[PDB]
């Protein structure tokens, strides 16, 4: 900074404190209780949702190797498995409409061969619903299952 | 009765539902600091832990980021609840999770924390709720603006077939104003240029240049320790150069006062404007409360104007009235067929409204198609009555 | 002729009663079609 | 459960209803043939 | 759509390569239309005004709105919006000694804002009960103001 | 450093002039924040396109860009895709080698954020916490008996 | 649909305008496209009785 | 350039909207070629020039 008249050196540590702190103190996170930094991604407008959380995982799976001693990942408030779970009651209420229809098919239609044709016709009417709003661009939404069991 | 069954059956859009997974924001008070938030982010993260360990896994505390935006007086903890089969009762799911957790923080604190079940829906429809807007067309300033909106939102709960109204956060604190008689300082011998930049790289923080470190190109700030910017007595502990190599204090060409201003303002639409977050009455429902609101904002001063099932359906139903008949003649030319089927589609909807009017459902999107398929199913049934007989 | 008259949804209510009807209205083509090749085959090929 | 509510409820009331007692019936009856 | 972008995201290349008295100047890359259609008069009939404050009105509470609105590709401005002015007699340069390069300077330095911190800083001492943005210099206001620069 | 004020009519305004002539817009909104932060947030018509609707509003504030303080120009303008709502919010946390609320907030910040962004259409990710840089921490009295600045 | 919501936007600066501002329309296209409608329109259903 | 001609200098705030501040010359001094002698720069040595 200076050479004062004696030469007797300023340098930038004499006049100020110098560490290695944060761009930014404004905000601090604490999981738990414990302190800690994190991930919060946001979606693009458009994107895939269930896509691009699984892609999260796929990128962040190689930085998980290169961790110093103690750096480990923890998951709070995360969509995943709500999307794992309707799906899986969805079709769970599904084969539960179909065996249940099987029963009926069987007290009216004692013959067993009688208990097969519709039992084995929706399956296919299912299938086709799938092959056509794929077609015309739906996914497996919240409401296009619902358009399977209702 | 059918219809007095359906018109009295209140209509939601969407219904909100345990996810697992909630929030709960903080907000405190007019120029509150990290240490006082950081207090109760503490209480909030223990009722989860202490009192909620059956139903928590893990909180997530944030200090210093709302989502209304952000600052020392905002806060977040994030919660991630026990997976659902450990959650068993309804006490055990967040429409009751959050019921007694806000009812904590208007019970033990001193501040302002809520908690919601994440609406599932889009942030937009809530269903007997708006989002109204205050703009000024004219040259009025922030301060005669927010005068306009104080008598809004007073006119309201004036007379309230109510309504519930609020801000949305220009909690409105004091600033620290600093005036440089322009005189004083260049006779004293400094340039305005050195001192702007002295109160601004000490006091505030200034992106100089970057450096390198273990490969990342990262940045270089300067600023100052904490204690020499705390209080506005600190602000004489600075002395810039003068042109006549000695230095001068602050205090010399300073002056010091407070004023009030706003910490955040908002502009809709190229002009400023206040958001006005208010709700529809517990009896009436939107198009009522929107339109006995747009009343009472025409009644303010001059220069400031505003700017805010469904409609939907009594038109998309009409279409439902005449492709039926078509096709209700495109296999069954008569006019006798044609009004056969046209009764058996309140036959089944009575019903429908019925077991929804009976339990605790509503008038939302699943209930509204659960109406469509209901008369699907009623045409079949009547067409084979009219088919087969015919 | 009461699905997709309704299946003309409008504005945030969109895909909402859109994706409604057409899912199965789709699956009432589908179902009609098995109803006319499918079902009727099985039912003659081997019901008793 | 708002799914299954909405339709339960019609189809109780649709058919047990229809098939017996209310049109379905009493309507070809008085549309068909009344006056022509 | 694509064939704008295109055009004005390789202008921008030699963006740098331009006077500074062009840069902070409107530079404009828009749908061409030699044609208007909409050409909406506003005069002034009982509290006369000039061709001049009409200019500045309507370009500061319409103007903006409508080149946004329903696809406008360009507005045009059949006068101009308001500027504070300034009109140096050279004669009374002389006589004190000055040139426009004083008066200039006195406009870029006296009347601007600064970005002065505030008390209660983003990393503050543990136990603080106060933080309050601090104000500084302002864009000056009216003529008068102008009309005391140093 | 900047207050709600400065912000307000320094970057804010100047962009709202000129962020028009674009397709498909129904409003504009805007927070000017007391930290010294302005974020705008234009809302076009449904099933209108993400991909050429983020283009037409970032290259038009663009022509805005040189009449913004410097300040700002070398600070982070962004222009991304919004969904008011996080999904997979990845906790980093420390047990073993104990580092504290700061050094893992650098190195999440130095190693895994950079890729997130990138990674399967994220629109943009949150920081919770800060990258680390060189810090400084000016002490006046330091300065004033050698007779210096910063 | 693009001078129709010239109007639209235009419609609710009208309202705050001070003492004289008034609006006045030259050079216009909208009523001409009006006019062409109406007189096609017209012919249509001359064809039609005739 | 700031005289004859015109030159942005900075911008300043007029009832809510930012507008520019500009900076030239009446019009009197500026209107023929005889008038560019009545401009006197200022010249190192503290002294005018023509
Ligand atoms: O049957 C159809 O209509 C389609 C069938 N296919 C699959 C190939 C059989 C498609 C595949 C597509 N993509 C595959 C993955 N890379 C991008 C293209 C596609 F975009 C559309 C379709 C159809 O429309």
């Amino acid at each position: 900074l200076k050479v004062n008249q004696d030469g007797s050196r300023v340098l930038l540590r004499d006049v100020a404190k110098i560490e290695l702190g944060g761009e930014n103190y404004d905000i601090i996170a604490e999981f738990n209780g414990q302190p800690a930094s994190g991930l919060g991604i946001k979606l693009a407008t458009g994107a895939n949702a269930l896509d691009t959380a699984a892609a999260i995982r796929a990128e962040l799976a190689k930085m998980e190797p290169f961790f110093p001693s103690g750096l480990k990942i923890v998951y709070p408030y995360d969509t995943t498995p709500f999307v794992k779970i309707s799906i899986h009651e969805v079709v769970k209420t599904l084969v539960e409409a179909i065996i249940l229809v099987f029963l009926v098919m069987y007290l009216f239609l004692q013959n067993f061969r009688a208990t097969l044709i519709p039992t084995i016709a929706v399956p296919v009417v299912l299938l086709g619903t799938f092959a056509v709003l794929a077609a015309f661009g739906f996914s497996i939404n919240t409401l296009t299952m619902f358009g399977m069991v209702l | 009765g059918m219809a007095y069954l359906f018109v009295r059956l209140p209509s939601s859009f969407l219904p909100d539902e345990d996810q697992g997974v909630f929030m709960t924001m903080v907000q405190l008070p007019a120029g509150a600091t990290q240490e006082r938030t950081q207090k109760v982010l503490n209480e909030v993260t223990h009722y989860y832990l202490t009192k909620e360990k059956n139903n928590v896994e893990s909180v997530f505390a944030v200090n210093g980021f709302g989502f209304a935006g952000r600052g020392q007086n905002t806060g977040i903890a994030f919660v991630s609840l026990k997976d659902w089969a450990d959650r068993p009762g309804e006490e055990n799911k967040v429409e009751a999770i959050t019921m007694r957790a806000t009812r904590a923080f208007s019970q033990i604190k001193d501040a302002m924390v809520f908690a919601f079940n994440l609406p599932a829906i889009v942030e937009l429809g809530t269903a007997t709720g708006f989002d109204f807007e205050l703009i000024d067309q004219a040259g009025l300033g922030h301060e005669k603006l927010t005068q306009a909106r104080n008598q809004l939102l007073a006119e309201a709960a004036k007379h309230p077939m109510l309504t519930s109204v609020r801000p949305n956060g220009l909690e409105d604190t004091p600033q620290f104003k600093i005036d440089i008689d322009q005189e004083k300082a260049q006779a004293l011998g400094v340039s305005i240029n050195d001192i702007n930049t002295t109160l601004g790289a000490a006091w505030g923080g200034s992106y100089v240049n970057d450096f390198i470190d273990r490969g990342r190109v990262k940045k270089v700030y300067v600023m100052s320790e904490a204690k020499y910017r705390m209080l506005p007595d600190d602000i004489g502990d600075w002395y810039v150069r003068a042109a006549d190599g000695q230095m001068v204090p602050f205090s010399a060409f300073s002056s010091s006062r407070w004023e009030y201003g706003s910490p955040r303002l908002e502009r809709y639409n190229g002009l400023p404007s206040m958001e006005i977050l208010g709700q529809a009455a517990p009896g009436k429902s939107t198009g009522e409360a929107m339109e006995l609101m747009e009343q009472l904002a025409s009644k303010l001063p001059t220069g400031v104007g505003y700017d805010w099932s469904g409609n939907q359906a009594p038109s998309l139903y009409a279409i439902s009235l005449i492709v039926v008949f078509l096709c209700l003649a495109a296999l069954y030319e008569s006019w006798s067929i044609p009004f056969s089927v046209m009764l058996v589609v309140p036959l089944g909807v009575i019903g429908a409204l019925l077991a929804a009017t009976f339990r605790g459902l509503t008038n939302d999107v699943y209930f509204q198609v659960g109406l469509l398929t209901t008369i699907g199913l009623s045409a079949k049934n009547a067409i084979l009555i009219v088919e087969f007989a015919k | 002729a009461v699905f997709v008259p309704m299946a003309f949804f409008g504005g945030s209510t969109g895909a909402i009663y859109r994706q409604f009807s057409i899912t199965i209205v789709s699956a009432m083509a589908l179902s009609v079609l098995v109803a006319l090749i499918l079902t009727p085959a099985l039912c003659a090929t081997m019901l008793k | 459960n708002a799914v299954g509510t909405g339709v339960m409820g019609g189809m109780v009331t649709a058919t047990v209803l229809a098939i017996f007692f209310v049109p379905v019936f009493f309507v070809v009856v008085r549309r068909r043939f009344s006056r022509k | 759509d694509i064939a704008q972008v295109q055009v004005q995201n390789k202008l921008q290349l030699a963006m740098p390569l331009l006077p500074q008295e062009v840069q902070q100047q409107g530079v404009s890359v828009e749908k061409s239309s030699s044609s208007f259609l909409m050409v909406v008069g506003v005069i002034n009939t009982d509290g006369t005004m000039t061709q001049e404050d009409i200019s500045d009105y309507v370009a500061a509470n319409m103007k903006d709105a409508i080149s946004r609105t329903s696809g406008v590709g360009d507005v045009q401005l059949f006068g101009s919006q308001y500027a504070m002015r300034i009109w140096m007699n050279p004669n009374e340069l002389n006589k004190f000694q000055l040139t426009p390069v004083d008066v200039i300077t006195a406009i870029k330095a006296q009347n601007a804002q600064v970005a002065a911190g505030q008390l209660g800083g983003t990393p503050p001492v543990k136990g603080q009960q106060l933080n309050a943005s601090i104000i500084a210099q302002t864009r000056l206001t009216s003529t008068e103001e102008f009309g005391k620069i140093l | 450093g900047a207050d709600a004020k400065t912000v307000q009519d320094t970057v804010t305004q100047v962009i709202e002039q000129n962020m028009n002539g674009i397709d498909n817009l129904m409003y504009m909104s805007s927070n000017s924040d007391s930290t010294g932060t302005v974020q705008i947030t234009l809302t076009f018509e449904s099933g209108t396109d993400a991909d050429i609707a983020q283009v037409q509003v970032q290259n038009k504030l663009q022509l805005a860009m040189p009449l913004l303080p410097q300040e700002v120009q070398q600070q982070g303008v962004s222009v991304e895709k919004s969904s008011s709502s996080f999904l997979m919010v990845v906790g980093v946390i420390n047990t073993d080698g104990t580092m504290t609320q700061e050094d893992i907030s650098d190195y999440v910040a130095a190693n895994m954020k950079d890729a997130i962004s990138r990674t399967s259409g994220v629109g943009d990710v949150q920081l919770f916490g800060s990258q680390y840089a060189m810090r400084i921490w000016m002490n006046p009295n330091e300065l004033n008996k050698f007779q210096l600045t910063p």
